[PDB]
């Protein structure tokens, strides 16, 4: 899931929407506003951040870990050992978190809500197999 | 015979561009795979030809050279569109390098046409498929003129 | 030595001065035009390819397969196995033609100060530079 | 004061020429392994307390070394909202009060790492900029350390 | 220890180059006559330390002589706030040099940057006095390493 | 002879040249340039101040610390005492170095080509420069 | 002292340069760093505001409550039993200090550096009455 | 958040407008009687605790009304900047301290004056932002009271 | 008095005022419609050249003569015996026309007004310094 | 025309290229004396004639080198405004003729080696411009001498 072609799109559309952002905590927060929005249970997953207030700094602290573990995630695509280390690592940060399958279709939907928006050109097949090699491995 | 215009080359050079990676080689080379092993899965014999770079093994460094390669000369020919008075002493230079392999022939570069036509649309954002079909044509017969 | 942090920039630094297709023959031309001052028995090396109307079709293909071979050394130069078998093939294509030794030196200086002339010197480092061209040159010359 | 936000400013534009649009995505393991073996000179520090060893040619090392170039990267983007970069630092502070054999001194030291790694790749680097930026930084993922 | 910010850079660059003659020496001789007459009224041993360019007339070509030096090379190095790696390798030059001077202290940059603390109101408009201090001690540190 | 016109001339066309502190390395710059490609021996001689990369820190220090000698002088020239004791300082800098006759004359040719490609060749006088440029070097030389 | 005619000039000119200042905090601060420049023994009497760094906000805040009694001040010149009392008020504010008639002349020549930079017209005359009119009623 | 930037922004703007080229450096002392007399009434705070006993006719009151303008003027044009406004706040709540009888409900009644005067000479007044912001000012001045 | 410093100031302000000055014309009439304004009794004593008509040929070049006189001290403040001689011209040039202290006080006030109207930054005190050794120098 | 308003503006260009922010206030007595050694050997006037004898070492004489420079600036700068410089030409005529021995040849061969030293200096210099506005001021300054 996730080929060698499919991470050329990806790689390159994810450059040219964050990697162009010029407000990255704004792109970030976006992410999860959809992501509520979408499922308004996962809202309540992010009490230990500060969700109340999603333009807290702890909130926003928040979403800029999550954007940045996508963009070094997408980075490695094409290291299969590294990127599969690293996965394990987030699903180890993950498990206490009792998601499931629901939690992580929705974050697909954010992602690939908010990504098109910053872009002239979108593929949204090789988006949602890149999307799901991530969510594979972060959900166990 | 469809002329590739300066529209075409425009599209196809933005493309191409875009697509790019200009300080590592494992994206071009993961471009001439996906060519290379659409070319042999359409013509089996062709795969002998190119013996003499590994092409039995093409995840071998030998053969990713010759993918850089490959991706080289496209990108010089692509990035001399809009000078093809240069255009064609580079077709002819390539066509004298390709005469000079036993074997290669004019129908080889109709199945290599039809290789990119499915590996660009993935690697590509917003691909202009009949602008690439045109100028892929433009090169690719400058190259097989001879043979 | 070409160090990992010296691949790194020349990389970078090679990208921006040949990273957009127009003013690549640019770039050509600060090589050719300073080569041939400083080497002028050289100028005879590139006869069948026009070398005394460097402007000339023949002679701006030549210079753009240079300089496209230089980039795919250094989009290699991470991946020493795959830059081997690139080296071969330029050492192939340079052999048994009368080249002198000396025009190699002379061609890494020229190169070197054609980029660092379009990148611009207060972010240039000739150190990485010399270093890394030296491994590629070792490669073809001979 | 320092790091001002005019040498936050600088700090991320040095920062995003090193990672710009060639080589960003591509070269943060080179960075990151040259980054590692600074630090290892300069602090002391045994390889063995990090994942796969400290060894480069070991997935779970490389993993560790995309996180350590992804965690400065957040850190040094977001050096113009202070009060988002004291929470990103205080989260990394508590990641590593949790972790055994992590000094002030060795935090620093990785600071310095990023900053000589990164004037070595980029020659025009405002190194006082950098500094200032990197102490800061190393202050809060430091903090009681 | 403040740091001298990029901003303290450019009020201290913007002070000095508003205050400079760029073709005469003598406001530059003026300035640094005044930061002396300062340094030697606070610490009356350290004009022994001058005895080789005349300090006892400062008046004198030779004293004047000194004077530009120093205006010059302070100019120098203000003039390098911006690229501090190329400032470095100046204020070690300056170190060494205050090294082989005998007697030449740490505890002397402290009654030189008062002395200029002292001046520089006098000779600049607009005088950003903070941001003065922060990039003076920037640039005296630098000398005064070692000794 | 650097008569008082000339000097009127020099210090006002070096002021242009030099008188923004950014663009001093670009003017340093065309100096060693120059001086390297017609002297190539005279590199040697900086050899502490790391100049097989003028680009580098310890030269770019060294070319600054070289204008602002030029500087002083220039700003003194009107001042012939003063000028004498800056040039006494500047002889004992340059003294047992090895540093050949031959390199002042060449470093005024650099230096006079410098400033006028900064400032200009319509408004440029060669004669004043060589004149007050030769007082300088007549007393640093030895 | 500050006749009726140079309360006129002095409380259109405050009006042109105070009144019109796009960062009040620059303008004041702007005065007191004229202040210490003119007189650089005045700086010491500031330690009980944070002077140590002039863009402090305890010294800032000092600053803008100066130029804010400046323009109160100069807002009631035509009300002289008002003002009195002002003055009177601010003078037992500052008897604590040990203030010397050098002090209270240089800031006559701060007030009087900083307000005509802001300007087109200026009259040095009226300026010096009025400011004399209001350093006389703070010092005793 | 309570007095956000873009609230501060309206109440700096709508002060200005009621105290603009015409208006300022004359109407200060109607403005503030006005004031005071809707916290006296709202209060019930004994204008003899004031100087001149709160008697309009008092320069020493017309003083205590310049001086209660001003500082409100200068705590409204610092709202945008808060750690300086907050400054401000903590030097005028000192002063309220070591005067017997003001209260935290007090200083709220005449912040809230401040508003209702506003509104009232200025009809199309934002009263929303002009509660916030003087609810913070009030927060500050009253702290401990 | 009008120290070595003072110069500098004073030099440097001067070259930002009148030296940058599109329309020196303008600049000089402004000086002596503000010298009139300030002392009414002053504007008689120029009625040799042409005052009845401040826009005229003949007072704009008496203007342009005095703020060439200024221009000419300001450059010579640094040089003693040189200025000194200047100013003995200027001072029999001015003995004829039975000046008083009055008259040399409100140039002075009419300088400091209109200089500083062009500037961003003004230093108040160098400026009395110095206009007081040219002042002094003329008046005898 | 014989200095028309272009031939003016230029000339005033080049004489503020020559006393240029880095030049104005310090280099005038070097022009000066530089245009009275041309002035003193193309006229054969005496140097006894002028205060301080001529002599450069003296005060005197540099105080009358200051003011023929700024005489020439102040006519120079108003040659766009002929009514004007028409004004202090005659002011300056009137001087002269105050004074024995002043000729018309001499006032030209005075404005000439202005031109002439300004051409040294400025070696772009608008020779012809500068030979029709002098003669303008020559005219101007000499008249009926
Ligand atoms: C598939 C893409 C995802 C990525 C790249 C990602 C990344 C991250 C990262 C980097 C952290 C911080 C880890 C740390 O430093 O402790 C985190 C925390 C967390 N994530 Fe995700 N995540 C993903 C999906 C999800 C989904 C689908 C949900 C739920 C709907 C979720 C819920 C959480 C929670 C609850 C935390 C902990 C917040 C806390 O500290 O209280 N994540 N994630
Ligand atoms: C537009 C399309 C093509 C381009 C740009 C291209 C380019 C190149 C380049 C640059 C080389 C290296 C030449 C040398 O170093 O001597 C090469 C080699 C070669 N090409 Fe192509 N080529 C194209 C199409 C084809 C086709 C259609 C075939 C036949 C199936 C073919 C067969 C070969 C062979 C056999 C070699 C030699 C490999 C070796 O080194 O052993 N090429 N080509
Ligand atoms: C890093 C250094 C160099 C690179 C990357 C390079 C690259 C190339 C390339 C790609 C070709 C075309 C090969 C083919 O397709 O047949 C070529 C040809 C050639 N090169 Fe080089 N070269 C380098 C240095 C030099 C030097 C130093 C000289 C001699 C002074 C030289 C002389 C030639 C000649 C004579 C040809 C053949 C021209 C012809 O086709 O007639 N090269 N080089
Ligand atoms: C500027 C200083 C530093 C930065 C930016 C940094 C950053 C990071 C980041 C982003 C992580 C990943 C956290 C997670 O997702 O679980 C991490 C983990 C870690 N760091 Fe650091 N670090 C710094 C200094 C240090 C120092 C000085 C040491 C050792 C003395 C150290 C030892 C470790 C170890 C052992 C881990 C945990 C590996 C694991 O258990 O998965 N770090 N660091
Ligand atoms: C930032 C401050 C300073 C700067 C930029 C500076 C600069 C210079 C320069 C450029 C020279 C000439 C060096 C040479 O030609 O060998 C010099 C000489 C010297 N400096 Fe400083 N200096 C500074 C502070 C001080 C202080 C604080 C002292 C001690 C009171 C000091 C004592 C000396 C002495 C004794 C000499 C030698 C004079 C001679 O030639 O006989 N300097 N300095
Ligand atoms: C007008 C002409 C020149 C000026 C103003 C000048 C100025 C300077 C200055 C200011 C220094 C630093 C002195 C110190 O602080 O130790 C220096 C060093 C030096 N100069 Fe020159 N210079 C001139 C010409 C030359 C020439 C013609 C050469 C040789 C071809 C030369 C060779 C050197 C060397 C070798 C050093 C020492 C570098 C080191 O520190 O190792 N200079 N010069
Ligand atoms: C003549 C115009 C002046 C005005 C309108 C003025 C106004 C003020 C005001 C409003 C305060 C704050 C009172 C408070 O709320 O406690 C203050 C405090 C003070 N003023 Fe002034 N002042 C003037 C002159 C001066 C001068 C000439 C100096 C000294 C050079 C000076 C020194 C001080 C000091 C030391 C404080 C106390 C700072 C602290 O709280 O530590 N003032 N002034
Ligand atoms: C928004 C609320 C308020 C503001 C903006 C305000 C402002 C001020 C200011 C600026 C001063 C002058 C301080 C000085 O310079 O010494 C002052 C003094 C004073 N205030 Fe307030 N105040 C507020 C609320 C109150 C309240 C609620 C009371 C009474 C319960 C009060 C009673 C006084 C008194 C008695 C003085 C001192 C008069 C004197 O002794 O000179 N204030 N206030
Ligand atoms: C202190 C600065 C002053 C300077 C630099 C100055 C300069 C001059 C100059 C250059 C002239 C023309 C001399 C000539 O060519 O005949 C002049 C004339 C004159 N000045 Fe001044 N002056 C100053 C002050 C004053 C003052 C204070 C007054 C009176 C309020 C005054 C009254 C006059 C008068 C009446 C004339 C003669 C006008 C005529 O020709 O009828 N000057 N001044
Ligand atoms: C372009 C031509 C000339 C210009 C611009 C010029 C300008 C001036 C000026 C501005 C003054 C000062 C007047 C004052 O303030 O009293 C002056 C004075 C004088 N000029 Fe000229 N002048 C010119 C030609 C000449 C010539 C040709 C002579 C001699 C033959 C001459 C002889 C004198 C003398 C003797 C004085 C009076 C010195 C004194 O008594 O203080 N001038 N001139
Ligand atoms: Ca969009
Ligand atoms: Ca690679
Ligand atoms: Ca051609
Ligand atoms: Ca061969
Ligand atoms: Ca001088
Ligand atoms: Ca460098
Ligand atoms: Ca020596
Ligand atoms: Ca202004
Ligand atoms: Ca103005
Ligand atoms: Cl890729
Ligand atoms: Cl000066």
């Amino acid at each position: 899931v996730c080929n060698r072609l499919e991470q050329i799109l990806v790689k390159t559309q994810w450059a040219q929407s964050y990697g162009e952002a010029e407000n990255r905590a704004a792109f970030s927060r976006d992410l999860f506003s959809e992501l509520f929005n979408i499922q308004g249970s996962s809202r309540a997953l992010f009490s230990g951040v500060g969700v109340d207030d999603m333009n807290s700094a702890a909130f926003t602290a928040h979403c800029l870990r999550v954007t940045g573990a996508l963009n070094r995630l997408i980075s490695q695509l094409d290291q299969q050992a590294t990127i599969n280390a690293d996965l394990a690592h987030l699903a180890g940060q993950h498990a206490s978190r009792n998601l499931d399958a629901s939690n992580f279709a929705a974050m697909g939907q954010a992602v690939m809500s908010v990504v098109p928006t910053h872009l002239d050109c979108f593929n949204q097949h090789a988006w949602g197999e890149c999307y799901e090699r991530i969510a594979s491995g972060i959900s166990g | 015979s469809s002329c590739c215009s300066s529209e075409d080359r425009a599209n196809v050079m933005h493309n191409w561009d875009a697509a790019w990676s200009a300080a590592y080689s494992d994206r071009r080379v993961a471009l001439a795979q996906a060519v290379f092993a659409s070319l042999f899965s359409r013509d089996a014999a062709a795969q002998g030809l190119f013996s003499g770079v590994s092409a039995d093994n093409p995840d071998s460094a030998d053969f990713r050279a010759h993918c850089v390669r490959v991706v080289n000369g496209l990108d010089v020919a692509i990035n001399m569109l809009n000078d093809p008075a240069v255009l064609n002493e580079q077709l002819a230079h390539l066509s004298a390098q390709h005469q000079a392999r036993a074997g290669v022939a004019a129908a080889h570069f109709d199945v290599m046409a039809e290789a990119f036509a499915e590996v660009m649309p993935q690697v590509s954002s917003c691909f202009s498929s009949d602008s690439w079909n045109r100028c892929f044509a433009r090169i690719a017969n400058g190259i097989s003129a001879g043979l | 030595d070409c160090t990992s942090l010296n691949r790194l920039l020349v990389k970078r630094q090679w990208a921006e001065a040949y990273g957009e297709g127009t003013n690549r023959e640019l770039l050509g031309n600060r090589i050719w035009e300073d080569l041939f001052a400083n080497m002028p028995d050289a100028r005879g090396l590139f006869s069948r390819v026009n070398g005394n109307d460097i402007d000339s079709s023949e002679f701006q293909a030549h210079s753009l397969r240079v300089l496209g071979g230089l980039d795919m050394c250094v989009a290699s130069l991470d991946d020493v196995p795959v830059l081997n078998a690139l080296l071969a093939r330029l050492n192939s294509q340079h052999d048994s033609r009368g080249i002198p030794a000396a025009g190699y030196p002379a061609f890494v200086a020229s190169a070197i100060s054609a980029v660092r002339a379009t990148v611009g010197a207060r972010s240039f480092d000739n150190d990485a530079w010399n270093s890394c061209m030296n491994q590629i040159v070792s490669g073809i010359s001979g | 004061e320092c790091c001002s936000r005019g040498d936050a400013e600088v700090v991320i534009s040095e920062w995003d020429q090193v990672f710009n649009a060639a080589m960003a995505g591509s070269s943060e393991s080179a960075i990151g392994v040259a980054i590692f073996d600074v630090f290892f000179t300069s602090s002391g520090v045994s390889p063995s307390m990090f994942p796969g060893g400290g060894d480069s040619s070991s997935a779970e090392f490389l993993a560790q070394v995309s996180r350590v170039i992804s965690g400065a990267d957040i850190a040094i983007n977001s050096l113009t909202n202070r009060a988002t970069c004291d929470s990103l630092l205080s989260h990394l502070n508590a990641q590593h009060k949790a972790i055994s054999g992590v000094t002030g001194a060795a935090v620093t030291h990785l600071s310095e790492a990023i900053s000589s790694v990164v004037a070595q790749v980029l020659p025009s680097a405002h190194i006082d900029a950098w500094g200032y930026c990197m102490a800061y930084i190393a202050a809060g993922i430091g903090a009681g350390l």
